[PDB]
């Protein structure tokens, strides 16, 4: 056939693939943590929009740190050949590099090492997007004037 | 040309390539979350796919969330320490591709 | 609708807006370079801006630097443990519009 | 006039702006860092790459912590007025939000504060753009076979 570029990825498989939410309102006292009031208007939002770019949303409500890493492991460990990518959206607290359970922090890294190129292969070559609402640190920007 | 670091016969990719961070702040700051409308980050992102998915390329979209969430939004708050501050959203590739939801 | 931190009457963007790190590998990753040729992403990166600066948007020839220097390099070393390694670039952007290089 | 939309920067000021590279090679014997052969090349590819650009090119060889600090101070407080944007790129040793000078780390948030939208006025809306060339870490990529 003609000029193949390929600078784009094939999003073109019989599914676009898994939209994971984890939406996290209500943690353990014992975190001290307060509630995250909001966030099912996050969560409700982000399934109706890719619900309309035909993703696979799976909503997850206030999972333990545990659970977390269960619910990542199990999905990671699922037949992704016929999708064409991945996505997981995180809504809760955090700190840089971390993500609140209900009950206790994870690290994204561990999150992420599950869907690493050679720990899930069906989703090898194809785009795994994290989207992260989440405090980073302590830090306030005060902004500037235009 | 030549290197012993190039064109090697088993083709092999990173295994930390193809992973996009559309993270809601930038590295080290505070995330904003309106406690009735949500976070600034989601509204604007949403707000976004739901105009340009089927027309831009996803690193401009996250690029228009960007602009909205930073000229958009501004803090409010009984605490003046917490009152009237900004925030950036920070989108970390490492992509190989263009990412197009439409096909 | 309306709320508390929208539509400000003096208009401010963070101070951290506008910024665009172009990391030559992942978090927490070491970083490649040929002793002789250079390293991967600055060869990458030059090479692919003589070729696109003045045809595509910034972040489009960061991506095309991703897929360069993770399908077209591994490294070469007599110790085993730094040998057959692979790197992949790291684009992090906080700019609110999109940059091309021509006009 | 027409419709304006402004989803691009502005890159038609009288110049495209300041391409400051800083390429460390030599290191104090001190420090017990060797020399990072190879970089001159990079450092020579970039000149000629941005010099094509329309960009006002600085090249600094083997720069203190002290020199980087004291010429990003010294830049950011010049007046891009005219310039359409900034660049500045790191070549040297490094980990994780750090650059090294020829004699200690320099944490890149102290260089780049400098040009922070309230620190330097004239580059404010202005794309900064920041190339770094070094390590971030001490993992290594296995990769995976495609």
């Amino acid at each position: 056939s003609g000029i193949s570029l390929d600078n784009s990825y094939k999003m073109d498989y019989p599914e676009m693939g898994l939209c994971i939410i984890i939406n996290n309102k209500n943690f353990h006292k014992s975190t001290g943590m307060t509630s995250r009031s909001g966030t099912d208007v996050d969560a409700a939002n982000l399934r109706e929009t890719f619900r309309n770019l035909k993703y696979e949303v799976r909503n997850k409500n206030d999972l333990t740190r545990e659970e977390i890493v269960e619910l990542m492991r199990d999905v990671s460990k699922e037949d992704h050949s016929k999708r064409s990518s991945f996505v997981c959206v995180l809504l809760s607290h955090g700190e840089e590099g971390i993500i609140f359970g209900t009950n206790g922090p994870v690290d994204l890294k561990k999150i992420t090492n599950f869907f690493r190129g050679d720990r899930c292969r069906s989703l090898t070559g194809k785009p795994k997007l994290f989207i992260i609402q989440a405090c980073r640190g302590t830090e306030l920007d005060c902004g500037i004037e235009t | 040309a030549s290197g012993v670091d190039d064109d090697m016969a088993c083709h092999k990719i990173p295994v930390e390539a193809d992973f996009l961070y559309a993270y809601s702040t930038a590295p080290g700051y505070y995330s904003w979350r309106n406690s009735k409308d949500g976070s600034w980050f989601i509204q604007s992102l949403c707000a976004m796919l739901k105009q340009y998915a089927d027309k831009l390329e996803f690193m401009h979209i996250l690029t228009r969330v960007n602009r909205k969430v930073a000229t958009e939004f501004e803090s409010f708050s009984f605490d003046a320490t917490f009152h009237a501050k900004k925030q950036i959203p920070c989108i970390v590739s490492m992509l190989t591709k263009e990412l197009y939801f439409y096909h």
